[PDB]
């Protein structure tokens, strides 16, 4: 059932999430410093962790198979529209249900709701970015079932300004084709029961989380003393 | 209207 070219499809996303997501979040170090001690004290660091993920992203969907095929237009508005909904699906491996957190290694790079509230965000994002969270760990998915979700993400043919349409719909459904056959091929019941539509439910509720992060985004972007803490990267990705 | 660091990481 699973082809010898669904098998290396999920080779390659494997081997793309490895070369683009360091366990070890050794470079947390560069960023500027997380302030706790109201002020938005949180913004510059996670603006820079916002920052850094984007370039993570970046480098994922470049090794998305077919993803080079697309026009340079289209790989544009694919990961200007993705990027913020996979940064969502990744900070998973991080998030924790033992207290709701996203614990990357150290206290220091320990985040809760706090913290997002201290980088400008209120809980019409935050209380659905938890309850997304909680959800999509329970789904207990396995690795090649969480790199074929994020690529699934970034080639979407329903995007705001895609123009060839029909590639990147054939591109998604390879992908898409490929994840329900290794659900019913390699993941074991229970765990597999509707699992394909589980996690389509995840990418409409990522759709509804990026609503609510660009509309919160425009309004803290809007004011320019706050601009003046984002990135070059942020601007250009998340708008300006 | 231009992306040119997302152009550049990009290839
Ligand atoms: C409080 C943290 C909760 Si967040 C889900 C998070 C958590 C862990 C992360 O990283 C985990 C690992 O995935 C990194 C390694 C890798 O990806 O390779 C990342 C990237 C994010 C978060 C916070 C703030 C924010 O936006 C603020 C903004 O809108 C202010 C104007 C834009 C700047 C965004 C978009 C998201």
């Amino acid at each position: 059932k699973l082809s010898e070219e669904q098998q290396h499809i999920i080779a390659i996303l494997l081997d793309a999430h490895h070369k683009t997501y360091d366990p070890t979040y050794a470079d947390f170090r560069d960023f500027r410093p997380p302030v706790r001690m109201s002020p938005l004290s949180m913004l510059p660091h996670l603006a820079d962790l916002v920052s850094y993920s984007i370039q993570k992203v970046i480098g994922f969907a470049k090794m998305i198979p077919g993803f080079r095929d697309l026009t340079s237009d289209d790989q544009i508005v694919l990961l200007k529209s993705s990027a913020i909904e996979v940064i969502m699906l990744r900070s998973n491996q991080s998030f924790t249900m033992d207290d709701m957190s996203w614990d990357c290694g150290s206290q220091d790079y320990k985040y809760d709701v706090t913290d997002v509230s201290k980088a400008g965000h209120t809980l019409e994002l935050i209380e659905p970015l938890i309850k997304f969270q909680v959800g999509l760990k329970k789904l207990n998915l396995h690795e090649e079932e969480h790199v074929l979700l994020m690529a699934i993400c970034i080639v979407s043919p329903d995007r705001p300004g895609v123009q060839d349409a029909k590639l990147v719909e054939a591109i998604q459904d390879r992908l898409s084709n490929t994840l329900q056959t290794y659900i019913r091929c390699r993941h074991p019941p229970p765990g597999s029961h509707q699992l394909y539509a589980k996690m389509i439910q995840k990418l409409a509720d990522l759709r509804s989380l990026n609503e609510e992060h660009s509309k919160q985004y425009r309004s803290l972007s809007f004011q320019p003393e706050n601009s003046m803490k984002l990135t070059p990267l942020v601007l250009e990705v998340f708008g300006n | 209207k231009n992306h040119p660091m997302l152009m550049n990481l990009l290839k």
